[PDB]
This record gives C-alpha cells, structure tokens and sequence, in this order.
C-alpha cells in the first residue's frame, strides 16, 4: 500500500472526501448551473450520440476538473514515484466502470423502441417496413461499438496497472531482500503473493464500484418504469410495487444464498487443511518407511474422505438454493408484470426494458457478494504479507 | 354487483378541458384500483388512467401524461377524469373499469374534439 | 485408468461399440416397433409431465436393459473392484446429462405458448385473464423443480464418483509407494495430481456429451422452426436458411476466437516459465548471501515483465473479438428473423423460441472449446501422471 | 407487376377450391411470393409462400398440409389448393409480391358454409 500509493489511509480518507464534496457540488447545485451557463438542453438521446452531448461532456470536464485538482493537492503535499499510476489511474479506472454502467443504460433505453416497434410490426403484417428494424440495429450497433472500443481499452489499462503495482512491491522488497531472507517462504512472498494480492484488490474495489454505480444508475430507472405498473399480482397495489418487489426478490435471494454459503468456506478450509495434512506426511517420504506408514497414510486419507464428503452434503444444501432461485427468476421476471400485460398499462419495449433492469440490479448484488468473496482471499492474502513485513521489523 | 355509469364528455374545440365522472352503484368500491380506458375509431382499447384505492397515486399513460388527471372521492364512489389540451386526437370513447370478483366496464362516453 | 475401469481401451471400445449398436436399433427400427407393442400415442407433452410419458418411459426401459446387459457382460468377463462406479456410475451420468438437455428441451418447447399467450394478452386490454398465466407459469415451475431436483442430485453423484476415482488411484499408487518414493514430486502427484486429473476429466467427459446431445437435440427443433422463416435479411431465400445462418454463426463464434486465440495458451506458459524461473533464483538466495543478487533478479525479473506485456497485449485482440462476438450476438438472432417479423409469417413465441434454440446451440458450440481447453491441462496432468507411473516400471 | 386474383367462391365444410395469383408486368421469377388472408373481424394472416424456384414451400401453422401452393414460373402464376375446407377459413385471399416495392392482390373472397 505505501509503496503504490500515497499515505494510504489519509490518500483514501482524502479521496472519499473529495468524492463526496464533488458529489454534492454536482447532484445537488451547482452542475445545473453549470448546464446553465454551458446552454445544455436536458434531452438526452438514445442513439449513440448521448456519448458526446452537452451534458455528457460537460459532466466529463467536471470530472477532469475535479480529478486534477486532486492529483495536484496530492503531487505537492506528498510527491511520490508511481503517483501517475496510483492517483491518476484509479481514477481512470472509476471514469471507465461508470462509463461502461452508462452504456449499459443506454442499451437498455435503446430496448424500449425497438421491442415496441417490433410488437407493432407483428400486430399487422407488412405494416412496418425493415428499414425500420435496421435503423434501430444501427443504433444499437453504434452503442455496442463504443462499448466494445472502451472495454477492451479499461482490460488493457487495468492488467497494466495491476502489473505496475506488483512492480511497485517487488521493488520494495528487493531493496529489503538482505533482511528479508531469513524469512520463511519469502520466495512465494515476493513473486506470487504480490501478483495475486494486487489483482485480487483490483478486482474487488472495481466490483464493488461496478456494483454501487449500477444500483446508483438502475433504480431511478425502475423507478420511472414502476409508473406503468399500477398493480402486483396477490398483494394488489404497493405504492412503489415495482422497486420494492425487485429489491425485496434480489435481497432475498442474496441473503438465502449467504445465509447457506457462509458455512461453505469453513468446510473448503478443513478440506484444505487435511490435504495439506496429507502432502506433509506423504513429503518425509526421504525417511524411508519410518514415515508415511500404511496406518498414518491410511487415517490422514480417512480424515480428507470425511471431509470431502460433508463439504458435497453442505453444497447440496446450497446447489438446492441457488439452482432454485436461478430457475424461479426467469418466469419471476414477468410474474409481477403480469397484471399489467393483462390490463394493457405495459407495452411489449417496457416490459423488456423492465426485465432488463431487473436483471441488472440482480448482478449487482451478485458483484457485490462477489466482491465480499474476493475481500476473503484478500483478508488472507494481506494477512500473509503483513506477518512477512511485520517479520522484519 | 357494481354497475358503472359514465357521465359527461362531449364535443370540444381543442385545447379546451373536460371533466368525466364515473358514478359506481353496488358494492363498495373503495378497496380496488380504478381504471380509465380510452377506445378510438378504428383501433383498439388503449389504457389512459388508473387510480388506488385512496387516491393519494395516480398512474398515467404516456400520451396523456400530464395534459390529463385521475381523482378519486370515496365515500361517493366517483372517480373523475380531468382532460386538459384536448388535442384532436384525444377523440374517441372512454370506458371506466373496475374488478371486483368480476370484471366490470361501463357504457363509455364519447368525446369529441373538433380541431 | 487401470485402476477405476476395466481394461481401459477395450472397456471404451466396447463401450462405444455398444452404443453405436444401441442407437442404431432404436433410433432406426425397433424402437418404433416398441412403441406399437407398448402403445405410446407418441403426443408429447408440453408441461412436466412427458417424462413419465409412455414413449419416455420405454426408452428408460431400453437404456436400463442395454446397461445392464452391457454391465453384466463386462462384470462376467472381467471383474474389477470399482466396476459398480466405473461402469454404472458413467452410465447414470450420462443419462442424467441426457435428461437435463430433454428438460432444457422442455422449456425451450413451453416458451412459444406462453409468448404467443403474451402477445395475444398485449394485443388487447383485458382480453386475457390473468388465470392463464397463472396456469402457464405453473407449468414452467414443473418443470424447473424437476429440473432442480435432478441436477442437483446429479451434482453430488458426480463429486462422489470423482472421488471415487480418486480414491482408485490413490489406493493403486499406495500399494506401490515404496517403489515411488525415490521419485522426485511423488507426494505432489499423489496429493494434488490425482484429484487434479480426476475433476478434469470428469469435466471435460461431461462437457463434451451435454454439447454433443444439445446439438443433436436442437438441431431437428431448429430445422422444424426454420418452416416459418423463408427468406433471411440480404441474401433472400437460402434453403434451410435458418438453420444454415445458425450453424454458420456459431462456427464463426467458436473458430474465429479460437483463431485469434491460438497463441494465448503458448504465452501463458512462457509468463509461468520465466515466473517459476524467478521464483527459483529467489529460493536459491534465501539460504544464500551469493545468489539472487540485485543485477540477476533484476535481469530476471525484467524478462517476467516483457513476457507479461506480450500476453496483455496480444489477448487485446482476442478481446476485441470476443467482446464483439458477444455484442453482436444479441441481436443477431432477431436480424435473421425481421424479413418473418415484417411479413407477418412468424409470432412473439415462435420468435423467441427459435432466438432461445440459438443461444441453446451457441452454448454446445461454447462446450466443445471449453472441452479443449480441459483437455490441455487433461494432457498436461496425464503427462505427469504417466511419468510418474512409467519411472516405476 | 399488377398481380391478379382468380378463382375462389362458395363451397361447403370440407371440399376443395383452387386459387390463381397471375401476375403482368416485371418477371417475378426470381422473388418469393405470398399467400396472406383476411377474415372478417381480423387482420390479415399469413397463409403460405414459395420461393423463386417453387421446390420449397412454407405453411402457416393454421393451414398446413390441408393447403398446398405451388407456382408455374413459364407463366407467372401461383396456384393455392385447399382441400378439407372448415368453415374457419371463409375470408378474402390476398397475393403479395415484392419487386423493389411492395404488390398486393386485389384479393378474392372465399366462402366455407358449414
Ligand atoms: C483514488 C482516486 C479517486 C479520485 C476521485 C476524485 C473525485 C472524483 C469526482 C467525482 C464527481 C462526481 C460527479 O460529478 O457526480 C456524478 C455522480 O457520480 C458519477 O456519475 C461519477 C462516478 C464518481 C464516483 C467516485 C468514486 C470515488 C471513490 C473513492 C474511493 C475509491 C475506492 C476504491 C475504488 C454525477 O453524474 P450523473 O451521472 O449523476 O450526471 C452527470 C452525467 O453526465 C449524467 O449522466
Ligand atoms: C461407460 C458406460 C457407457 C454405457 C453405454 C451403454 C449403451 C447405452 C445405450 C444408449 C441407447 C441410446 C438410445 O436408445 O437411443 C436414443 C439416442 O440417445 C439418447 O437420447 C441417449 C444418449 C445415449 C448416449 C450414449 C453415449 C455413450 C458414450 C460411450 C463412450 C464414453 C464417452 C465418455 C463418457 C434415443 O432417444 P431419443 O431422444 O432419440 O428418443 C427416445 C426419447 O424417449 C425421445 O425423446
């Protein structure tokens, strides 16, 4: 951490105030007057285009703004060596994960036209011509090529900062190797647990940001969406019937899977401990038949088989679960619409769009449990490098 | 049960506003989301309003968005259309509807507006 | 191998013969005759319940018999230890694998009624009550508890059977260990190889017999839907266009990535070279002052880095592809369809179904690659595996 | 291409009644040609199409098998059997062909008393 970045608690204490700070100036204040002054008319469209409005570029500039007031405090008050890595390439990699939601949102506005139209064109035959359809493909072609272009660009720019970052503690721990020798398994330390504990972070914290961006940009969509929907199935009318089913049904189906997979990591733990309890006894095998004897090798296989076989009953348990949630959610998808397609308040393009949004708030809250996986190895992970830093101090 | 009765609605010279007012007499009607469809010559039913229970939420189409306004007034069991900037289009016949048990549809009302 | 199964290449061979032979009697001859004497209708249901249907029913007894026969006729002829599992545990699994594709089938068949029933609902306010959907979603939840309940049964059949397998060979190699101990990396292959090569090919078995029966199974379902299409977007009227249009799409998403994706494999295994090469200059330095010096591990870890920047460079383009690929694809199925969607010749169910059976058949096309794939590490363990045997003998 | 329906009147529930689409202008050699319907009350519903060649054939789900369309490419005309006529399948048939822009038949109407 301080060898990447800046002072590590104060530089993310600092970023997450400045965050904060720019948020409330841009949300709520300042950014309309700024719309204001720059004469940025408030429709957005749905083509590709929206990418280089008004809005968008003047968001963009304040971004820039904002990002290099920022890297300036923070290149002045505590000058480091990987600082345009570190200060100026998180916040690339943030710019691009929101950027990528924001497409995402736009495909799925693109969803409603084109399903609508393609619902008036099976109302009659040859009523609507396919020049039609391929206009909306068009669309649709130059909000994917955009998004392809920054995807591949944010893979190329994350593995190179993950790899600048594995740099930056290789060479802290070469200049201390003298000290560090006498350390045990120092080796596995300074070529592998640095390579997995910077892309293992760098995978979480872009999780965790892909998921918070994607609740932040799908709800008040669903929102605007649960304006069509008058009326849930059974329960009849909820105020917000549509963001409260939808957040109620992806709540529960996380908190259903962690409540049965939080005992699954103890389980995959004792397993690993057996087997490694298995390969240390079967190592000594230079101390010819003293060691790995028939009964040692024969109970140590007994412990691993006992342990394997609860961990598959526990994954039973889960496999239930999650295999019973995956297939209700396809059909629960349309269940709560279902007043709606009968009573004709929803047309064929909302009711894509609205099962698209569910879809997505439903694999945000799968990054973020995702997210807290990862935080797990990362925990064990910087558990294991700080007792081999801690070592030499 | 419950038998609606549509009244009001009539010919306009666009832009102009008009009040519809769906009258229910049977069983009470105060526990069911009330509808307002609209019906013009030569297309189907579209959906234009729905109403809660109490309502306090209103639900509307996107062509008439804004330009129209659902209340209700329980205890009578009157639900009220308010249809401003009448545009010509906004000519056809207009159904109240409300489920209790059964389906129920009321003898719609037809509005005229004259460009 | 020798140690689960029989004779291993006669066992294979007479296991594939057999079921040449199999086929062959039922899919062309008796199987028809069976139906009559039994007399199945040959009507298939749409809901849950054809899989105890008449013709379902006659071909578990078929396959129970042929198993059987096959099983005994083995068990006679060459007894094993394992011959239960080996044997009756792969026949079982590859029923099971059979059945979930009948399933994915049986959804994929439910899919036009119920869109057909949505688009008739959406064509008119109230003209459909909602106890029909009720009804339908109904019959999906059959079918999808079916489903669950089978593949999870199945799942735990499989971790038990690779266990298994794994317990063979470890018994086999047990037996043996005074004569492999002297081998370099016996308790690795022991502890890790074995599992390690048990899952792989467990994996890449089932993988590639769920991609072979979902192309046999929607590959007839595609050519009956491709009745209702005739004429494709540019080209016109092809023969069998659809069907034509989809095995072409498909081997162009399963040989053009693996095209620009050749040589990723070879320069993974060059970054784990000249990383396990670094890792081993580091080791040979901890207990020694002499070596690991700072020009040596900087001329070694200088070269880790090269080769690291070759594979992120080069999975640029496969990324490009890939992410195009899979943009691309989400309407690809629909382009082919608007000429029968302007014209009128096909509705919202059949649509969907036939944009379902896509997905279905890209899916098997995806199998087979990702079987390759198991099969490089399958060849690199065996490899292993066969020289750590080989070096007793 | 001024396409022309022929054929077609009042038949009983079950029975058979052939129909010709001719057309009379741009060769319609090379472009497949439509058969939709209209029932009074509906809109309009695709029956059947054949390609350029007339070798391959395409059916609605409603009208498959009882109906067989066939094309005579010397001529330029398209014939429409239906045999085993429910009373169902009264409606006017329409021929459509599109050559750069779209033809439709001027239609005939076919009658199934029960
Ligand atoms: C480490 C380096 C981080 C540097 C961060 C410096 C401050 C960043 C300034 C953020 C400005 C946010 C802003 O302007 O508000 C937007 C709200 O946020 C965003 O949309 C942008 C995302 C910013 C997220 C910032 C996260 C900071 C996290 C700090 C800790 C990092 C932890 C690890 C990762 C408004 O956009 P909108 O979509 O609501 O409307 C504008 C648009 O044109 C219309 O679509
Ligand atoms: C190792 C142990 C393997 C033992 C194999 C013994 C012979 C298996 C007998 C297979 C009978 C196949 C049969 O009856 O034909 C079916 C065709 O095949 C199947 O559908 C079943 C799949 C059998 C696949 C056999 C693969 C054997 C592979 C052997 C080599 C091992 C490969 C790695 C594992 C017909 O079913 P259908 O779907 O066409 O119609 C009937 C149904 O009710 C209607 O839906």
């Amino acid at each position: 951490f301080k060898s990447f970045f800046p002072k590590p608690g104060t530089f993310f204490l600092s970023a997450f105030v400045w965050a904060l700070i720019a948020v409330i100036f841009w949300q709520a204040g300042g950014g309309d007057w700024v719309a204001r002054i720059t004469g940025a008319s408030g429709q957005i469209p749905i083509s590709a285009a929206r990418f280089w409005s008004l809005d968008f570029l003047i968001f963009y500039a304040y971004y820039i703004v904002c990002v290099g007031l920022f890297a300036l405090f923070w290149f002045i008050y505590s000058p480091h060596r990987w600082q345009y890595w570190s200060i100026l390439g998180t916040a690339l990699i943030i710019f691009v994960t929101w950027f990528l939601v924001e497409v995402g949102v736009a495909v799925n506005a693109w969803y409603a036209p084109f399903y609508d139209l393609i619902q008036t064109a099976l109302s009659s035959p040859h009523k609507v011509t396919i020049e039609q359809f391929y206009r909306e493909v068009g669309v649709f072609l130059g909000i994917a090529l955009i998004a392809v272009v920054i995807s591949v660009l944010n893979n190329f720019f994350v593995s190179h900062y993950v790899f600048r970052w594995r740099t930056a503690m290789n060479e802290y721990y070469m200049a201390n190797w003298q000290q560090l020798r006498h350390i045990e398994g120092a080796a596995q330390r300074v070529q592998e647990d640095t390579m997995r504990f910077a892309s293992t972070l760098e995978n979480m914290g872009v999780s965790f940001i892909n998921a918070i961006m994607t609740l932040i940009a799908f709800l008040p969509v669903l929102v605007t969406l649960s304006a069509h929907v008058p009326e849930l199935p059974i329960i009849g009318h909820i105020p917000y019937g549509l963001v409260i089913a939808a957040i109620v049904w992806s709540l529960m189906g996380t908190g259903l899977l962690a409540v049965v997979g939080i005992k699954l990591p103890g389980l995959e733990f004792k397993n690993q401990r057996v087997e490694a309890a298995y390969r240390k006894e079967l190592v000594y095998g230079e101390d010819d038949a003293t060691r790995a004897t028939p009964p040692t090798v024969r109970e140590l296989f007994s412990a691993v088989r006992k342990n394997y076989f609860r961990l598959y009953f526990h994954y039973m348990y889960f496999n239930i679960a999650r295999i019973l949630y995956l297939q209700v959610d396809n059909v629960f998808g349309l269940f709560l619409l279902f007043p709606s397609i009968v009573a004709g308040t929803i047309t064929l393009g909302l009711m894509t769009q609205i099962t698209n949004v569910f879809g997505q708030v439903r694999g945000a809250f799968q990054y973020l449990i995702n997210s807290w996986t990862t935080l797990v190895e990362l925990m064990s992970i910087y558990k294991r490098l700080r007792s081999f830093e801690h070592e030499l101090d | 049960q419950v038998q609606l009765v549509e009244s009001g609605g009539g010919l306009v010279q666009a832009g102009g506003s008009l009040r519809l007012s769906c009258a229910a007499s049977g069983f009470p009607v105060i526990a069911n989301v009330m509808y307002w469809y609209r019906q013009a010559p030569g297309k189907e039913r579209e959906w234009v309003a729905a109403i809660d229970s109490s309502g306090e939420y209103a639900y509307y189409a996107d062509s008439v968005k804004g330009r129209f306004t659902i209340s209700r007034d329980n205890a009578k069991n009157t639900v009220y259309l308010q249809m401003n900037s009448l545009k010509p289009e906004d000519t056809a016949v207009y159904y109240c509807y409300v489920k209790v048990g059964s389906h129920y549809w009321g003898q719609g009302t037809q509005v005229t507006v004259s460009a």
